[PDB]
């Protein structure tokens, strides 16, 4: 059917935060359920973000794999809404041969923050049917002085009869954006823009840094322009000509970070203009990147000390049934409740992902059956034709000899 | 006819409408489980709605996993896009491998566009360069004649076209592409050895605008925007002349492109068509690659991915100490389907041998078939298949046509398997 | 000091350095895009002045070789397969080419026959491709134009071949098509009939 | 009618056409002129 | 002449009869008769060229003509068929990924032959007159059969006046191109003036009619097409070899266009052959990439060489036969080479002596053959020319076994060198 670029997402269901006005949890809403402690902690963190009075605080979310911390982060992002900057990037994007390493994290931070500004401009127009001065108008006509580029340009301009672009009366620039008030058939406004320091610096860096924005080419901009633009931003804040809206940042798989990365993070967090930061990682005690040190989640102890943690817990049976039903209706698939129960069992033994996977396969199998309701037989057949982690591991273990190195 | 590869017999999954796997069809045999599973996957992609699902294959080496992917492609027709690659190509000397993966994902999807386009051509009558901007060009064609204002850019283009009059050109307003078609055919007699050729006056109107079903990938949209070869400003020209080095593409460009494509779809002109990405030897990927796959598969726009591996629980690339089933990290393994593969027996070997012999069209003795099946039972199947051409050459040189046991044994002592070498090494 | 022997051919069987280039070069980008233009409200006149000064500087400096540079980095946008296509299009033109070469060896003026108007344009393409003369006969032309064309034919022997509009002096013509109305040369009809296209010219009756 | 087309020339119909590339529209970016009002102390 | 007597100059083919029975001596080769049989079969199948992607490996003792076998193959193949030999260590480069390098080699191996008709005239410059004011021009030519007179084109006028051709010369012009070429002066043309000017030879007047049509054929490799059309003035990079990361969309576009040109008689492809030496020098990445590199239709046959046995996989700690993973191993067949016999060694050394054009004593042959057998063939090959030089210093012709012993004493061998190093282990550091 008609589709946009986006399609059914792995975590599309969420749309917000199942949170009470008092930062308290409601058992099921907004596409997410359970994990109430993390829910309240995330509400508190989001309230911190809204206030934004503190500078560069950091938090981390732990928990065994499967617990949808990314789900929580995306819920946070939706709760923030399309008004404040938010940046999400996995751990491996940090390694880029184009630029150095510290440069990449510094650019990430300077991109996360956000500066807002509103501006005004008077623009009025007259309904000029003839494209040729004689600024033909229906409201009030003008024969104001004549330029040169405007005269030689508007005369040869191609426009329909009665059409009236919102031309710049204050300037005369040919701004082909507006339409005809009545000829074919004014507001100074407050044009509001969102910008980050990663934008200002690159714009001022050279003649056409805006090209470098899209090209993703610039590397290692000197810290001098950075500090000068920080001073400029501060002295614009003081004078009221500009305002700041401190954004946020998200990272994932921080376990896959070098020790130098952690040290640079420890320094940079100390800075003033640091947007709030959020983390994510699953494993428990593990080796740190670059050495043999086993550390909790493979994070340096000093970095952990200056950081907070929040945990998650597995899903009970009825929690699993709730998630299953919400994602089953989300995909628009309707089951026989015996199928719901048997699938819920299976999901409890195997995993959450396996069930979220099997639902659509069962739907298609039934479509081939030509019915609209899937029963246990179809699910058992699907589970027979495709395998989970444990079953595949075993099957290898019978064919271990066939598979090389085993 | 063009040469014939090992995987040329494959033409179709060989299933039946009911959803079952016929034993012999479209060049496939056995593995009814795998064939029906591939049927399920092809139906899933035919849904054209699901995004982000992923699958993996496994089994004994040389069981046709590549053949399964190829047969999926066969039954998929041509409309849907498709893309293969391997773990090795992820490593590059131009940009980070993360960007390689993301570019692959971008080009997996396809797009189709119905495009206006406006053309202008004819015979050059005049060229009056009045005031640069006022460059009016008079064009003659069988229909008639017209003369229109010009852009000094196209003026320079015409200058570089080396055209004065009585010659044929071709102007497209959109691209501004300027082009010459030699000289008019009217002047086919003035001289006798004048070098430049001649073509006749156009038989149509100077103006014409025709629609076209153009198709492009989102990757190409991104790249075309990134390095603006278009435009003509001298600053742009200088940007162009610099060395063509590929650069990592900022994601803000990606987001703006997504917005613009949404607007285009809202115009109803363009319709989307996602593709399927096949990756071979995924085990060759490192730990970072799987780390980035974890996030990449999450996107709401990621097409369907496939993998392949023929390895047991061995050490993990880029990890050098942890061992995981097939070498793929257990966490990523948790995120994927699994489809397995069996082994075969002598009868299936005889079947496939007959299929290949037909594929290359060679008469053979049934006794040779029996002996070759025995050899394949001893050796690997690929070794059995490789013996066909030397047997055919032996048959032809000696003047006979069908292959016999003598030729089979001759080739046998000519060439030997890996295990034979090892035992004699 | 200055050997500069020559830019040797890259194993192109004798000739090289342009024929390979213009024979091989065909690639077109799928997409072409304009440079991004930043949108700003009223900008400072000082930046405008500096950028305009740069715009002045770029030329003159480039002017003498601006043209030479402009011929390059103008990637091709489209192509036009020649009548070499005729190979796989119609056996008529390819099959006749040999006999037309024979006739040009002899040297009789040859008028050609056909009925479809657009087939005349296609045959004109064919003629141009073979580098021969031509003269068009149509029905939109008036009678005085017809007789002027005959005068051009007769007075000028430079032309070698001609085409006749089916509606209505030399010694070389061959039929091309079929019709129902009545109106030493050898006439080798353009009948590529290896099928019912023979009976298609045989009876011509109500049945 | 359709006998003669093929019998004589297939290009007489479905005339072979030369392909081309898409001319994407230009890309724009809003901003404010204040980005440059300062940074020119002099 | 740029060549010089090389170790493998004596090779001129494979010495196989029509039934592919190797001959005990032919075009400088004898031995490994089973290997000669197999190689003949391979060459026959290459001529057949009906199949793609096949691969084969040669293993055996070091210094047993494996390279010699490959070179005899390449010689017998002929120049028409494209060929290319490279070393494993050469792919490792600091400009490109290894996969791109392997693709470049593959595409280099394959070739394409383009055929196209021509249209040209040629004859004496019977007379010319140019009439600068534009320029009006009149000219005539002729041949050994008749003569003709033509007008002159304005661009023809510029072409010729830049050519500055002299009347009476013999030249050829193509109408479409309008480019002239001098094909050698004629009796009247170079008769010249009383004034010196120059001196030159003559050529015979052309024949047949001026116009000749005629067809021209060319040949180019896939990688060449890729590079030339890649960067749009990447052409000069062909020599500089600075091509980097030739994109994949270009590959597929070229593949489509070449296929469609192919099935329409426009041109004919040719399956080349590619040989890689010291294949064990490849890591596991290259093994993985090339393992699939054989499915693409444009797959020239591959030939590999390595003598290892149960060696660690490059880049890992895994011993495998010749250090190549079994996945590839099952995709190709093998040929083995045995150490040579006694009398065959005599034949080989006599052949090499013929190569060197130095003919000496029979006792010398016996003694040198036995010494080489005991030590190695390669040391005997080294001693050949050394003994020749010593004997020429004696001012005689026939080298004598005493001279052979002299030279042998002069240049210690591997075994003698290690025995010496033993004589004083502490001579050289890091033992
Ligand atoms: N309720 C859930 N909703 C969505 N995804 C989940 C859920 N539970 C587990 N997952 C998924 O399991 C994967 C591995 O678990 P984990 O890494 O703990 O989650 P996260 O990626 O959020 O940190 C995650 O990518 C997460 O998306
Ligand atoms: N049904 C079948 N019919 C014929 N050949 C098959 C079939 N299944 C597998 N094969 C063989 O498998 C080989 C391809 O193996 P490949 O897919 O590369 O190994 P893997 O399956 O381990 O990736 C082909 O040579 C093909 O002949
Ligand atoms: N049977 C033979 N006939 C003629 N020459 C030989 C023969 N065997 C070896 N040679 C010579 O000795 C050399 C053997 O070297 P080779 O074993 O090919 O090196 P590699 O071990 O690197 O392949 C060849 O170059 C060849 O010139």
């Amino acid at each position: 059917d008609v589709t946009r670029i986006e399609r059914i997402g792995a975590h599309s269901h969420i749309r917000g935060l199942g949170l009470d006005d008092a930062l308290e949890p409601r058992q099921a809403s907004q596409g997410m359920v359970g994990q109430l402690a993390a829910r309240r902690a995330a509400g508190v963190v989001l309230e911190m973000i809204r206030e934004g009075k503190i500078a560069g605080r950091a938090v981390l979310i732990a928990g065994q794999p499967g617990t949808g911390k990314t789900a929580i982060a995306m819920g946070m992002a939706q709760a923030l809404g399309p008004d404040t900057p938010f940046t999400a990037i996995a751990g491996s994007e940090i390694f880029s041969l184009e630029m150095s390493k510290t440069e990449a994290l510094t650019q990430a931070f300077r991109r996360s923050i956000g500066v807002r500004i509103k501006e005004e401009t008077e623009i009025i127009e007259g309904e000029v049917v003839e494209i040729q001065l004689t600024l033909k108008t229906t409201e009030m006509e003008t024969i104001y002085d004549l330029g040169t580029k405007m005269i030689e340009s508007l005369t040869k301009d191609k426009v329909q009869a009665g059409d009236v672009i919102t031309i710049d009366k204050a300037t005369g620039k040919i701004s082909k954006l507006g339409r005809s008030f009545t000829r074919a058939r004014q507001k100074r406004k407050e044009v509001v823009h969102t910008v980050s320091l990663h934008e200002i610096d690159v714009i001022n860096s050279r003649t056409q840094g805006f090209l470098a924005l899209f090209s993703g080419d610039t590397g290692e901009i000197k810290s001098e322009v950075r500090e000068q633009i920080n001073a400029k931003v501060a002295e614009w804040r003081e004078e009221g000509k500009a305002e700041i809206i401190p954004g946020v940042l998200f990272i994932d798989e921080v376990h896959m970070l070098d020790i130098e990365s952690f040290s640079f993070l420890n320094r940079a967090l100390e800075s003033d203009m640091a947007p709030v930061l959020i983390m994510a990682t699953n494993r428990g005690i593990t080796r740190i990147r670059g050495t043999s040190y086993q550390s909790p989640h493979g994070i340096p102890i000093d970095l952990l000390d200056r950081l907070l943690i929040v945990s998650t817990t597995p899903y009970s049976e009825k929690d699993t049934k709730q998630i299953l039903r919400i994602r089953c209706e989300e995909e628009d698939v309707e089951m026989s409740e015996d199928a719901y129960t048997v699938l819920t069992r299976i999901g409890l033994e195997t995993s959450l992902r396996y069930a979220i996977q099997l639902i659509t396969a069962a739907s298609l199998v039934c479509r081939k059956r030509k019915g609209t309701e899937v029963q246990v037989d179809d699910i058992k057949r699907v589970y027979s034709l495709f395998l989970d982690e444990s079953r595949s591991t075993q099957y290898m273990k019978e064919y271990q000899d066939a598979f090389l190195f085993n | 006819t063009q040469r014939i590869a090992s995987h040329s017999h494959v033409k179709g999954l060989g299933l039946d409408e009911s959803g079952l796997a016929k034993q012999a069809a479209s060049g496939l045999v056995g593995q009814e489980n795998a064939r029906e599973a591939c049927g399920v996957i092809v139906e899933l992609i035919k849904s054209k709605k699901m995004a982000g699902r992923a699958v993996l294959l496994a089994g004994p080496p040389g069981t046709g996993k590549t053949a399964l992917a190829l047969a999926i492609a066969q039954e998929l027709g041509s409309k849907v896009p498709f893309c293969p690659m391997v773990g090795s190509e992820v490593y590059s000397t131009e940009i980070k491998k993360t960007e390689v993966l993301m570019e692959n994902f971008r080009r997996a999807i396809g797009l189709r566009i119905k495009e206006t386009k406006e053309v202008y051509e004819g015979e050059v009558t005049e060229l009056t360069p009045c005031e640069i901007s006022h460059v009016i060009i008079g064009l003659k064609t069988a229909k008639g004649t017209k003369q229109l204002k010009l852009d000094p850019s196209i003026f320079e283009s015409l200058q570089k076209e080396r055209v004065e009059a009585g010659d044929v050109i071709y102007i497209e307003a959109n691209s501004g592409a300027v082009k010459r078609q030699g000289r008019c055919d009217t002047y086919a007699t003035e001289f006798d050895l004048e070098a430049e050729e001649y073509v006749p006056l156009p038989k149509g109107d100077v103006h014409k605008k025709k629609e076209i079903i153009q198709d492009v990938t989102l990757h190409d949209l991104d790249v075309a925007n990134a390095r603006p070869q278009g435009g003509q400003d001298i600053l742009s020209m200088m940007g162009q002349l610099m060395k063509p080095k590929k650069t990592e593409i900022t994601d803000k460009l990606r987001g703006e492109i997504n917005k613009v494509v949404n607007k285009y779809i809202d115009q109803g002109i363009a319709e989307l068509v996602p593709g399927v990405l096949f990756v071979d030897e995924v085990h060759m990927l490192d730990i970072e690659c799987f780390t980035y796959l974890h996030r990449a598969l999450e996107s709401s726009i990621a097409p369907i991915v496939i993998f392949a591996s023929n390895r047991g629980n061995c050490v993990i690339r880029g990890t050098e100490d942890i061992t995981s089933p097939h070498g793929i990290p257990l966490d990523l393994l948790d995120r994927v389907m699994i489809i397995r593969t069996m082994l075969y027996t002598p009868q299936e070997m005889k079947q496939i041998i007959k299929i290949r012999a037909q594929t290359e069209g060679i008469n053979i003795s049934e006794e040779a078939l029996n002996h070759l099946g025995e050899i394949g039972t001893k050796t690997t199947l690929r070794y059995s298949v490789q013996l066909l051409t030397p047997a055919n050459l032996l048959a032809k040189i000696n003047g006979k046509d069908s292959i016999e046991k003598e030729h089979v044994e001759e080739i046998s002592e000519l060439f030997y398997d890996a295990k034979s070498s090892a035992k004699i090494l | 000091e200055s050997p500069s022997e020559l830019m040797l051919t890259l194993c192109r069987c004798g000739e090289s350095l342009q024929d390979v280039i213009d024979r091989v070069a065909f690639v077109i980008p799928p997409v072409v895009a304009a440079p991004p233009s930043l949108r700003v409200p009223r900008p400072p006149p000082l930046y405008s002045h500096r950028m305009r000064i740069l715009r002045q500087g770029l030329r003159e400096h480039a002017a003498p070789y601006f043209q030479q540079l402009r011929q390059t980095t103008a990637p091709r946008l489209l192509q036009f397969p020649e009548l070499r296509l005729v190979q796989f299009d119609s056996g008529k033109l390819e099959a006749l080419a040999i006999l037309l070469q024979k006739l040009k060896s002899e040297g009789r003026r040859v008028l050609i026959l056909s009925q479809m108007i657009l087939m005349l344009d296609i045959l004109e393409m064919f003629l141009n491709f073979h580098y021969l003369t031509y003269v068009r006969i149509d029905e939109n032309a008036s009678s005085e134009q017809r007789q002027e064309l005959m005068r051009s034919f007769n007075r000028d022997r430079r032309i070698f071949c001609a085409i006749l509009s089916t509606h209505s002096e030399a010694d070389t013509v061959v039929f091309y098509d079929n019709d129902l109305n009545p109106v030493d040369i050898h006439i080798y009809r353009l009948v590529s009939g290896n099928s019912i296209e023979e009976k298609l010219l045989k009876n011509g009756t109500k049945d | 009618v359709r006998l003669q087309r093929i019998c004589n020339h297939p290009g007489l119909v479905e005339p072979r056409h030369p392909g081309s590339s898409y001319v994407a529209g230009p890309l724009e970016y809003p901003s404010a002129s204040l980005i440059l009002k300062a940074l020119e102390r002099d």
